């Protein structure tokens, strides 16, 4: 076996040829960013939501 | 006037119906078709995009 896969047809585990131990693959932390603000006529401050 | 002359029988029948429906909600495995179907449709629609 060279590398693994999952249900979603994506790469999950990769074995390097240098050393017999295998390495998992998990992508970088991704997600939407949302803003929490009141009306501009009332205040000016904002809140950042991830 | 018919309720107060048969209150014990009505209460016993209500308790028996509650027990029977509590047994039947777990005995039948196909009684939860709609929620399982819609969550399976959502999961399949999410999986087919990937
Ligand atoms: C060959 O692979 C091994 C894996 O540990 C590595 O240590 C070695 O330096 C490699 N040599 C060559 C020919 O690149």
């Amino acid at each position: 076996q060279q590398f693994g896969r999952d249900i979603a047809d994506t790469t999950d585990a990769v074995r390097d040829p240098q050393t017999l131990e295998i390495l998992d693959i998990t992508p970088c932390s991704f997600g939407g960013v949302s803003v929490i603000t009141p009306g501009t006529n009332t205040s000016n401050q904002v809140a950042v939501l991830y | 006037n018919v309720l107060y002359e048969n209150q014990k029988l009505i209460a016993n029948q209500f308790n028996s119906a509650i027990g029977k429906i509590q047994d039947s909600l777990s005995s039948t495995p196909s009684a939860l078709g709609k929620l399982q179907d819609v969550v399976n449709h959502n999961a399949q629609a999410l999986n087919t995009l990937v």
